RNA sequence: AACGCGACGAUACUACCCGCACGUUGUAGACGUAUAAGAAUAGGCUCCGGCCUCGUAUCCUAGCAGGCGAUUCCUCCGCCGGCCUCGAAGUGGCCGUCGGUAAUUCGCGUAUUGCAAUUUAGACACGCGCGGGAUCAAAUCCUUUGCAGACGACUUAGAUGUG
RNA sequence: CAUCGGUUCUGGCGGGGGGAUAAAGGCCCAGGGAAUGUGGCUCCUCCGGGAGUGUUAUAGCCCUGGGUGUAAUACCCUCGC
């Protein structure tokens, strides 16, 4: 949902006399910016560890860039999403060049196929599939096939929308 | 003899006044310049004078032909339509009539 | 049926203001009534909801189970 | 974008509503439009959906007097396209009536439009717009089923016009052949300095 | 020639194959190894 | 058994196929992402034809007749450059009709007013020669 | 259908020339006088050209024929003229047939036959302005009904707030165009037969 | 009762038209056409054999 | 899901000539020539091997992949029709009124015609005009049997269906009244 | 369809047609207001060699708003006439005469509209003029009829006759 | 029309800073590894190509660490013309 970045967000409870060195909690958050990333961090921490924003503090926010954005990768995403029935598990696969791009493709996919909005989706795991045999979905298995090559039938040519009238009937063969 | 034309202007069409859904504002007109289809192309014609040339009934000072002058002020939308301000607002009956966009004041 | 050759009177999708206002009022009243019924609901509810778990088609589920086992072993050793 | 004296549009293979939208915008901008072969216009979706829509149209009639005021149901394909165009023009104003006066619609290609250049609109072309596998119908077929009387007459006249066009195209091929031979023969007789000057300029 | 009877009587119909559009994506041996791994995980 | 099939022969997106982008630059398909996107690299030394390695959507590209033979899938820029220079992609692209059309378009858009006047006059002289040739041909038959 | 051209005969009688006039007695009777000169000019080249145009372009051919009203006891002298379609054959056959039939009399027994069933087209007997009882056959209201009894009691009891086109109203009765079919011919009697 | 527009009634009428009334009307037509035929028989530009031209609009005025 | 490539194959016998142009299929064999327009179905035809026709669909849905099976069966049925032909044997049975079947060939149209008389004593004469290319004969090996033969399986079977449907008992108990003409055998001529 | 259309007959005048002579005459709007294959789009085009994203094309386009005279050229344009041809609401082709015509080169002229001010310039229609050619018509009231009719309207007759 | 002032829209250009002192990437260095296995080898063919073996060979790829390097570029912020 948006031009997303992945952030390492590290936060903690504020130190007290009883706990002078509180534990540090780290999360990987997909968010459009740092404000949204910190808000999502405190939302998840309130849901999990009962640490509130008023009693806590942000120690670090860093951008986690993709190591090889020019390498084609297969990604598995384990997510849970909320519908009127309740919370449902889902494992899906995406063929992308980065974890962030896979997550955006996942958000668009969930919105298109199940009407799941951003606030009803919990991303639990994003993994890069190390081997071709780790690919489970047929729509990625057909793409990782050996000697893959296809034509593009019925290509509508790009004609300028400001050129209303054409003197020749266009072709759909290139 | 010469078989060429004598046109030194660009053709345009008067489309509409500046308007919303209902309220129209005759003090600004919308002009479609021929062959201009984006804001980058429309930026060339900013400040150019534009004449609406029409015909009256009586001959006044040697002519039956009257002119309303104006200038192109800013682009409009994304499709190369421009906004124009004339000395008097253009007649409402001239929606779809032709106007002449001169090449002066030239910055080339 | 003979719908194509002899269609019947059309069903209008043009809403009336009276029906729109009535439906909005009824939806709001139903929301308030459902909130009151949820407040007075005597049906049993669990303190902790049932978890779906890890999907079987996730290819590293066994490694995740291994990581959970080592984490709980380390927690039991520390505690 | 270009201004013409009159744009002749070939209606064959065009989607009705999209062509009508584009034509109505051109008419209100002040461009004269002549649409020919309105019987070869296309409507997306199945033929029975278009037939059902026209019969639902045929239902409507002024109850107390059918000779006045009522929806008068025109069955010719050019008049179906004209109804589509008129719905997108403020036709009860003087400006809208003046914009409607700049439009002509015909079945077939009546003369002298058979010897004029006919344009197409890519934004309304069925082969460029519709997904492969979707159903579509023909306005001429719909017209014939709802009572247009001149499907066969237009077909015979179109056959005659296409035969005459075939003879014209044979003459055009001969002329193109002769022009190519003329350019090849004259390429030796032009000054070479003229030839590289034109080649470097791009001609 | 054909030795068996077709139930609907259209004896000219060819011996059809199963409709498996996803055929050929995964080999048999890889699926066997995945079967063993899935059983161990379960 | 004689079978005569007259159908289409499309060009195929494949590893080694050279694409022409909208700005005129060239690239070679290194890996297929899906049916709408590829990964492509243009290692050409000509700056007008060069393309950085990256994702190319197929709706913004055109399939050229050039295919680099035996280009490995996933090959990095050095190997792609070596195969590109060994095959001579630039010379074959220059020989294609698409590049001649682009060169003609560039030459026509570069013309000044004096250039347009000279084009008019030289075209009239050449056209006089072709008119004489056409009259001679039409008189013969 | 579109009439492309028509060709007239060289000589037209005065009874059919009266059809083109309202005041024939005051007229100079000049109708078709310049048309008759086309048969003498250039050996009828314009007549031949129009006949060839009909032959090569037209799909329907009709003759123009008029009654000889002077042989009837009617006081009317202006004759009735109409188009009669030639059916059968090719278009050239139709043109040659009609041109051969120019200026000739055609009797009824060369068109119709005894025992043939035909259609009769005419305008009905006029009745003038007639109320609903005789114009539409509605039921009379009871005796001494207020505001009249040869009427429809309720011309509208229901929506729309209008009179509908299907309600019986007083107006013109008769003098209508009617096409009646399936009329058997019992005899075609000849005028010169003293025992017809 | 079967309507006048019934398909079976139309087919029966078509068979009657083809097999019974048709020959009778054809013979009557032959006789009448013979009688009326008996009554009936009883440069290209300069001659009219070439069909030259005779001695609101579909286009915009231009 | 969209499938990148799907393919079917049709073997062609050595005495069969197949010509495909713009999805119009012409099949020629010893028994004649058949034609079929398949332009309503998106398919790429090719020659993958000698005597083998390849059919493929690119980037199609499951329905588009499945339609190639129907195309394959249609072309195979045309090949079988031009090699061996198709034959439907029909039997007409009755209780009391013998059904009279007369078969003629119309010289003006080239089509066969079947006339059925005395169907349960009815005075009407039933007439079925056969599809072109369908030959009808009265059998001599068996009793009360018609034989329909041709190259087009659709034409032969539709002609047999028309014969079966024209002899329909109405307003009677069909447990009791068993008269009719029924398709009794389907097969190849050769 | 009384604001849809066609064919035909006769058309007196200030009516009609032709030539030019122009409009304080008009028109939802000239300014190169240039350009005919058909058909398919999971296929087409071809000169048969090949070619197809693409009209970002082709044609045309120089001279006092375009002069005068050469040099030079046989190319392009136009009006008439002849023969054909074109009916979906009818117009093109060939040939011939005549007139114009930078494909090349040159001389004489342009000023002064004063530093821009529509470049008054096209087409159709209408009107007033001459100078010619062509043509001598109808309708209505009125009287009458009853196939008609509230009144209008309608069917008829009224010029020498079968009145 | 030129030169200005006020407000505003819009186009281009030269610098600076930050982050993993961007992440990549090219070219070198040193290790490790695999397949949608390159060459080679073996076996089948419709002679078109398949199947197997095995780690760079007559293609290449992936992972880690180092050098060029304070590399470039993207993004964000910013000083001006």
């Amino acid at each position: 949902m948006g031009r997303l970045q992945e952030y390492q967000v590290i936060g903690r409870h504020l130190p007290t006399e009883a706990n002078p060195n509180p534990a540090l909690y780290r999360m990987r958050i997909f968010a459009p910016n740092e404000v949204v990333a910190k808000s999502r961090f405190w939302y998840f921490l309130r849901g999990l560890k009962k640490v509130k924003k008023a009693t806590g503090e942000i120690v670090s926010v860093n951008v986690i860039s993709e190591k090889h954005p020019l390498k084609v990768k297969n990604f598995g995403i384990w997510l849970r999403y909320d519908s009127r029935s309740g919370t449902h598990n889902m494992y899906k696969e995406y063929r992308e060049t980065s974890r962030v791009a896979a997550v955006e493709a996942m958000y668009a996919d969930m919105a298109a196929r199940h009407r799941a909005r951003f606030r009803s989706i919990h991303i639990l795991k994003v993994v890069e599939l190390e081997k071709t045999e780790d690919v489970k979905r047929p729509y990625i298995k057909q793409l990782v096939a050996k000697n893959l090559s296809f034509p593009l039938p019925h290509r509508v040519p790009k004609i300028s929308t400001k050129k209303i009238f054409s003197a020749k009937r266009p072709s759909t063969f290139s | 003899p010469s078989e060429a034309g004598h046109r030194l202007y660009v053709k345009g069409r008067h489309l509409s006044y500046q308007r919303g859904r209902r309220n129209t504002h005759p003090k600004t007109s919308l002009i479609k310049i021929e062959g201009v289809d984006d804001t980058a192309a429309a930026n060339f014609y900013l400040g150019k004078r534009v004449a609406y040339v029409y015909r009256a009934q009586k001959e006044v000072r040697g002519t039956k032909i009257r002119v309303i002058w104006g200038k192109i002020t800013r682009p409009h939308g994304n499709s190369g339509v421009v906004r124009a301000k004339f000395t008097h607002p253009l007649p409402a009956r001239s929606f779809g009539a032709s106007v002449r966009i001169m090449l002066y004041p030239s910055s080339i | 049926a003979g719908t194509i050759n002899k269609p019947k009177k059309p069903t209008s999708k043009r809403k009336t203001t009276r029906l729109r206002a009535k439906i909005s009022k009824r939806a709001a009243e139903k929301k308030r009534k459902e909130r009151k019924l949820a407040r007075k609901n005597p049906e049993w509810r669990s303190k902790l909801k049932k978890d779906p778990g890890i999907p079987n088609l996730f290819p590293y589920k066994e490694r995740l189970l291994q990581q959970i086992e080592e984490e709980r072993i380390r927690r039991k050793e520390e505690l | 974008s270009s201004f013409e004296s009159v744009v002749v549009i070939d209606g064959k293979g065009h989607l009705l509503g999209r062509l009508a939208s584009i034509v109505a915008k051109q008419l209100l901008s002040g461009q004269k439009i002549v649409v020919v072969r309105c019987e070869a216009l296309n409507i997306s979706g199945e033929f029975f959906r278009a037939k059902l829509k026209y019969h639902a149209y045929l239902r409507k009639m002024t109850r107390y007097n059918p000779t006045r005021g009522g929806p008068f149901h025109f069955r010719a394909p050019s008049r179906i396209f004209y109804k589509a165009v008129r719905g997108m023009i403020p036709h009860k104003t003087a400006r809208g009536a003046a914009a409607l006066e700049r439009l002509k619609v015909f079945e077939g290609v009546p003369p002298p439009y058979d010897k004029k250049k006919k344009m197409v609109v890519p934004q309304a072309l069925r082969v460029l717009r519709l997904q492969p596998g979707r159903k579509y119908c023909t306005v001429g077929r719909l017209s014939h089923e709802v009572g247009w009387k001149y499907q066969d007459v237009v077909a015979r006249l179109e056959e005659r016009r296409k035969a005459k066009g075939a003879a014209y195209y044979e003459r055009k091929k001969l002329a193109a052949r002769q022009l190519s031979e003329a350019k090849k023969a004259a390429a030796a007789k032009v000054d070479p300095k003229v030839s590289e000057a034109l080649a470097a300029y791009g001609y | 020639k054909n030795l068996g009877m077709r139930k609907n009587g259209q004896v000219w119909l060819p011996a059809k194959k199963a409709f498996r559009p996803t055929k050929g994506l995964t080999s048999w041996e890889l699926r066997v190894k995945k079967r063993q791994e899935q059983a161990a995980m379960k | 058994a004689e079978i005569n099939v007259e159908a289409t022969s499309w060009r195929r997106v494949e590893v080694g196929r050279v694409l022409k982008l909208e700005n005129g630059s060239l690239a070679a398909i290194v890996e297929i992402i899906d049916h709408k996107r590829v990964l492509a690299d243009g290692p050409s030394s000509d700056p007008k034809l060069a393309t950085p390695r990256g994702i190319v959507p197929l709706s913004r590209a055109l399939l050229t007749p050039i295919v680099i033979p035996k280009l490995p899938r996933g090959a990095r820029t050095g190997a792609v450059k070596k195969a590109w220079e060994a095959y001579g992609v630039d010379a074959k692209w220059k020989e294609t009709n698409w590049a001649k059309k682009q060169l003609q378009q560039e030459r026509r858009q570069s013309l000044t007013d004096f250039d347009r006047f000279k084009v008019m006059r030289l075209k009239k002289q050449r056209r006089f020669e072709e008119r004489k040739a056409l009259a001679k041909i039409k008189a013969a038959a | 259908l579109r009439s492309l051209t028509t060709v007239w005969a060289e000589h037209l009688s005065d009874e059919v020339k009266r059809r083109f006039y309202k005041n024939w007695y005051k007229s100079k009777k000049k109708a078709f006088t310049k048309y008759a000169k086309k048969y003498a000019e250039n050996n009828g080249a314009s007549i031949t050209r129009e006949l060839e145009r009909i032959k090569k372009y037209c799909t329907v051919v009709r003759v123009l024929a008029h009654t000889q009203i002077r042989k009837t006891p009617l006081k009317q002298k202006k004759a009735h003229l109409m188009e009669i379609q030639i059916n059968g054959g090719s278009v050239a056959d139709k043109v040659e047939f009609g041109r051969s039939l120019f200026e000739k009399p055609v009797t009824i027994d060369t068109i119709f036959e005894k025992d043939e069933m035909i259609d009769v087209i005419a305008v009905t007997k006029g009745h003038g302005f007639v109320g609903v009882t005789a114009r539409w056959g509605t039921k009379k209201l009871p005796r001494k009904t207020h505001k009249g009894l040869r009427k429809v009691a309720c011309i509208g009891a229901w929506h729309p707030s209008h009179v509908q086109w299907t309600v019986a109203r007083a107006g013109q009765m008769g003098y209508h165009h009617r096409t009646s079919v399936n009329h058997k011919i019992y005899r075609i009697g000849k005028g010169d037969d003293e025992a017809n | 009762a079967k309507s006048a527009r019934a398909s079976r009634i139309k087919e029966n009428h078509q068979r009657f038209k083809k097999n019974i009334a048709g020959p009778v009307e054809a013979a009557r037509l032959e006789r009448l056409s013979a009688k009326l035929m008996a009554i009936a028989q009883a440069s290209g530009v300069k001659s009219g054999k070439s069909i030259g031209r005779k001695d609101s609009s579909i286009v915009f005025p231009m | 899901m969209r499938y990148i490539h799907s393919e079917e194959t049709i073997p062609v016998p050595e005495n069969v000539k197949v010509s495909i142009k713009s999805r119009l299929v012409t099949v020629e064999g010893p028994r004649g020539k058949l034609q079929k327009d398949l332009s309503h179905i998106a398919v790429n035809f090719s020659v993958v091997k000698k005597g083998v026709i390849g059919l493929e669909i690119h980037h199609g849905s499951r329905k588009d992949v499945a339609a190639l099976r129907t195309v394959r069966t249609i072309i195979n049925n045309m090949i079988i029709g031009v090699t061996k032909g198709f034959k439907y044997k029909m039997r007409y049975v009755y209780a009391h009124f013998p059904i009279n079947v007369n078969v003629e060939k119309n010289a003006e149209t080239g089509c066969y015609e079947v006339e059925i008389r005395n169907f349960i004593g009815e005075k009407i004469v039933r007439k079925v005009v056969m599809a072109p290319g369908v030959e009808v004969e009265i059998s001599k090996a068996q009793k009360d049997e018609l034989i329909l033969s041709g190259n087009s399986l659709e034409a032969v079977s539709q002609s047999a269906a028309d014969i079966q449907q024209i002899c329909k008992v109405r307003n009677k108990d069909i447990r009791k009244f068993l008269d009719g003409i029924y398709v009794s055998e389907k097969g190849n001529i050769v």
